[PDB]
């Protein structure tokens, strides 16, 4: 799984990123899940 | 035309002509950046 992780960040490396893949933390408890991947439809004002 | 003949644009045998040239890259430069890439410019083909 370690060896999965990898080549992915190494896959997303060449499409315009500059950090790490960040990680979830469902160890700290919460009360819904991450509003990242929540949504299906979102707006950006880049192209309005 | 600055008397309505309906000119072209292009800069050519005036001094500023290197300068507009360089310009007009650059444009498609932005222009192909906005669109999601951002990795590498527009090559330079040599002769020399």
């Amino acid at each position: 799984h370690r060896l999965l992780t990898v080549q992915a960040e190494n896959a997303l490396r060449a499409k315009g990123f500059q950090d790490g893949l960040p990680y979830w933390d469902w160890t700290l408890p919460m009360t819904a899940l991450p509003e990242i991947v929540a949504g299906e439809t979102y707006v950006n004002p880049e192209t309005n | 035309k600055d008397d309505g003949k309906r000119v072209a644009c292009c800069v050519h045998g005036m001094a500023t002509f290197p300068q507009w040239h360089r310009l007009y890259v650059v444009q498609l430069e932005q222009k192909l950046g906005k669109k999601g890439l951002a990795d590498i410019g527009v090559p330079y083909w040599d002769w020399t």
